[PDB]
């Protein structure tokens, strides 16, 4: 949820309880 | 008799035991015809079927019998919930 | 009014637990209504910056629609949320209120060994041990004079009594002794006054339920709607659940999905484990061929090319060589095309296919397990062990013995005939079945014997 | 028949008839059986289909706009996103034929505004419409072919190893020498029984014996206690004369 550092910094929960990186 | 005995047929009851003298009986009792009849409704045939699927998809020893009695003591418990709803 | 209003509101909502599905269908074709007319949608750079307006037909109706339509949606939404907080909850709340009951009078969970302090839900009903109102729609309500009895001898009594509520033990020995006072009722001036713990506890246990969190959210769904949006077309997707054989095909790839998902992470790690071999070898080639120049080269940052692969390489059908310079040059030529057909082989056909027969295996799957079942009841009588072979001896007889005999619906009528009589005018018959229900001994069930074998030889 | 009578319209439609003709053959007739054993779910499964490519239009009709262009160059008097109706014609039409998602059919998403937002709607479109649903496909009509197959092993094996009258295996029948043969064919075969009945009804009600009009009577009934179900003949004279 914020382009370079998105799937990062940006939003750790559903990247975790996921592993997207692009949303 | 035979009549009353037809009459009287679907709210007669009937099951088998082992208990109290170390042989099998048998056992006779009355059914209400308000619960025979919510007996026989879709919803209620439908979740019957679910346990029948659920319980041997995944089923071994003598839990079969304490969830034959789960299901039994929670649909009676629907049974009241449906009776005090209606008109 | 304030007493006859009371009433008019009970017999709506009565009325309303008969109907819940009806409603639930009404607004699936309330959805595709707001959905037919949310197609004619079109947008301008001049009204008639950006103006997302609504084209109607050459009628004019459809803009009020709209309008009306939504604020019914709105207004279902709550009324079957409600319908949901009547009807279905009871179910859910007399199992915990029934497991609990089991594991404190049976098993020691609380007194004697402990919660696992992992299962939070485990820990959730904690907090509801302590009020008087905790065995509310269960029945045998003697739970907390039955644990007492069976484990507050070798604990502190008072232990119970302070664990377990019961606010004087000793006075409830003998509460009922001087006199049965008439306090007043003054309600809706002290109705404040009510089990907190257990209207939380409960609240929890709702608010942690999946169809009521699915309901609200296609409430929320619906009320944010009236933002003038098209945020109702998200509803009709899982709505469709409701119907029996599209959730039968959605369980079944269900069934599946986790291996499904590490599969793709399979996908992730080789796509990445390929990128890095035209990052450091192959840099002159993934670039599209603008004339004069290439600001545009998808292989120097490493992202870019990850990207490249998972974005274009797996939609090509057919693998990169659509999509890069021809290799025919002499460097590296052999190398570049075991790299390409290495990359095809692999990753589309076989992992493709990987998905593809995962999904059909479901299906076949829950039709072994649909084949399974109807045979093992077919054959059996559920209750003894018994094949239909010992019952077909006779002329007919297994369907005899599943209906006239041992049937597993008469069973319920007799649960409920003796729930429904008290205990002074049972039977030994009777009164033996309730201690032995109430000790949760499941002796009476014959389990491979049923009044035939053992008359066989007697009296067949 | 009326569609060979129009054809003497001087005209093709002579031609639409070969068609549902050739379920005259056996065996094209019982593939197609197999499809039709399933065709309500694939329907069902192209009505998610439907919903779910109207769902993904919106997403380009209200953030993407401005990629959904042909290209030509100094002017787009086609874009297929601004009417609503035709970019969901555009997706269905388009982006389900393509082979590879969109992805052949959009500006290049490389510009630097929502182009991940772009890449992981694109493959998310792509993974789960055209590989999980064609595979749904594909997989109905596979199960449909064992299930059919799965129903002639199953009727094969019961019908083999009973007397179809009573329920008895083959496994009494066999401890004499080759019995179960002697009894679907000597025995109660479910042809004697047909030929019986064509007896009875060629036979008037006055010259029955008691045994046949004893079964007429029970036949003007439809009761069905003569025939044994469960006893044949030997079980009865077992311990007496085997
Ligand atoms: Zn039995
Ligand atoms: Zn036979």
């Amino acid at each position: 949820a914020e382009g370079a550092a998105g799937t990062v910094a940006a939003g750790a929960t559903a990247r975790l309880a996921a592993a997207a990186a692009r949303a | 008799a035979e009549s009353i005995l037809e009459y009287f047929r679907p709210y007669l009851g009937r099951i088998e035991i082992m208990g109290a003298s170390r042989r099998i009986e048998r056992i006779y009792f009355e059914i209400s015809e308000t619960n025979r009849a919510q007996w026989e409704m879709p919803q209620v045939k439908e979740s019957k079927r679910q346990f029948i699927f659920d319980v041997v998809n995944e089923g071994g020893e003598a839990e079969k019998m304490e969830l034959f009695v789960s299901f039994c003591e929670d649909t009676i418990f629907e049974m009241q919930i449906a009776a005090q709803i209606s008109e | 009014f304030t007493g006859e209003l009371e009433v008019q509101r009970v017999k709506f909502l009565n009325y309303l637990s008969r109907n819940f599905y009806t409603l639930r269908f009404l607004a699936l074709f309330l959805a595709f209504a707001i959905n037919f007319i949310l197609l004619f949608y079109k947008v301008s750079d001049s009204p008639p910056n950006m103006v997302y307006y609504f084209l109607e037909e050459s009628t004019g109706y459809m803009e009020p629609a709209l309008w009306c339509l939504s604020l019914l949606h709105t207004l279902v939404a709550f009324l079957c949320i409600i319908g949901y907080n009547c009807l279905k909850v009871p179910l859910v709340i007399f199992k915990r209120e029934k497991e609990l009951a089991r594991k404190l009078e049976f098993d020691g969970l609380y007194i004697t060994e402990q919660p696992g302090d992992d299962d939070v839900k485990g820990q959730w009903d904690r907090l509801v041990l302590n009020t008087p109102s905790f065995p509310s729609n269960y029945w045998d309500k003697f739970v907390k004079r039955k644990v007492l009895d069976k484990h507050g001898d070798i604990f502190g009594r008072e232990r119970i009594a302070e664990l377990l509520g019961m606010d004087l033990a000793s006075l409830e020995i003998t509460a009922h002794n001087e006199r049965k006072p008439d306090p007043p009722p003054g309600l809706l001036t002290w109705l404040m006054s009510i089990d907190v713990k257990y209207q939380i506890w409960k609240f929890g246990v709702i608010f942690t339920d999946n169809s009521f969190l699915y309901l609200g959210w296609y409430m929320v769904m619906s009320l944010l709607g009236h933002y003038n949006n098209f945020f109702f077309a998200a509803h009709l997707l899982d709505i469709a659940m409701g119907v029996k054989t599209l959730r039968t095909i959605l369980s079944s790839v269900t069934h599946n999905g986790k291996q499904l998902v590490m599969t793709v992470g399979l996908l992730a790690v080789v796509v990445y484990l390929y990128t890095v071999v035209a990052f450091n070898f192959f840099r002159k080639f993934y670039n599209k061929s603008e004339d004069e120049d290439e600001p545009d080269m998808k292989c120097d940052d490493m992202m870019t090319c990850y990207l490249f692969h998972m974005y274009v390489g797996v939609r090509a059908g057919g693998g990169i060589g659509d999509e890069i310079e021809d290799p025919a040059g002499d460097e590296y030529e052999l190398y570049r095309v075991v790299f390409d057909i290495t990359f095809f082989f692999f990753v589309i056909v076989i992992l493709l296919a990987i998905i593809q027969g995962l999904i059909i295996d479901a299906f076949g799957e829950l039709r072994d397990q649909q084949e399974q079942v109807k045979e093992d009841m077919e054959t059996k009588c559920f209750i003894c062990g018994i094949g239909s072979d010992y019952f077909d001896t006779t002329p007919h007889g297994f369907e005899t013995h599943t209906l006239e005999e041992h049937n597993l619906a008469n069973y319920m009528f007799f649960l409920m005939y003796l729930i429904n009589k008290d205990e002074t005018e049972h039977t030994g018959q009777e009164s033996y079945v309730w201690k032995m229900y109430q000790e949760r001994c499941w002796d009476f069930f014959p389990a491979g014997d049923c009044f035939r074998k053992q008359y066989e030889d007697q009296l067949s």
